[PDB]
């Protein structure tokens, strides 16, 4: 090439890492203030209650209530985390231990 | 903002002195698809509200 002066575009900068925010629409269900009632029903009559239109995660509930198992059946364990169900239908009663 | 079974004459009634008939705008004992729910708060002694 000649003699010159040349304007050329070195790479500087890039994106490291993103920042996210957005204002919530729905409410807080809170499972684990319900799973943590004083009042626990006997296997004959359960209780039920339906968690419906509201927000939820799975990490403040599996350690604000001291689990010992989570299975799952028909699910992946990390498809809660994700997606968008419609309803959640928590049924809890208590557990005689030789049965 | 909800999926609403609104009635046919919807109206309310005021509850400081209760009226004859009850608050009837919907019959929806179902808890339906609802795509916003919040309450906020204003001032009680306010002259207007716009
Ligand atoms: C645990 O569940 C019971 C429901 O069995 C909740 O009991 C309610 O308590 C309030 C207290 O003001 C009563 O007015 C309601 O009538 C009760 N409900 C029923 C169905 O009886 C209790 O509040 C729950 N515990 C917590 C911490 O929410
Ligand atoms: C918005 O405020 C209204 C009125 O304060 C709430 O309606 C009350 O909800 C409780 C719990 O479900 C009932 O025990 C009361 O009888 C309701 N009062 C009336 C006048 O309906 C409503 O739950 C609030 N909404 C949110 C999303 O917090
Ligand atoms: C309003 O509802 C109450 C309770 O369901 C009922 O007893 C009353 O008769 C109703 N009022 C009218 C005008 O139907
Ligand atoms: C609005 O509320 C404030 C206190 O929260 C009070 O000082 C004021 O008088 C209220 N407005 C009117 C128009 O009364």
């Amino acid at each position: 090439p000649n003699t010159g002066v040349y304007d050329l575009s070195g790479f500087t900068v890039k994106p490291v890492a993103t920042v996210y925010r957005r204002i919530p629409n729905l409410p807080d269900c809170d499972i684990d203030n319900w799973l943590n009632n004083v009042s626990v029903p006997s296997p004959l009559n359960w209780e039920r209650r339906i968690f419906s239109n509201c927000n939820f995660n799975l990490s403040t509930l599996l350690r604000l209530v001291h689990v010992d198992s989570f299975s799952c059946n028909n699910l992946d364990k990390s498809k809660i985390f994700g997606s968008c169900f419609n309803s959640i239908t928590v049924d809890k009663f208590a557990i005689p231990n030789r049965r | 903002a909800c999926q609403y079974t609104m009635c046919e004459y919807p109206h309310t009634v005021c509850k400081s002195k209760g009226s004859i008939r009850n608050e009837s705008w919907h019959i929806d004992s179902s808890e339906p698809l609802c795509l916003f729910k919040k309450n906020f708060t204003y001032n009680v002694s306010a002259d207007w509200l716009y």
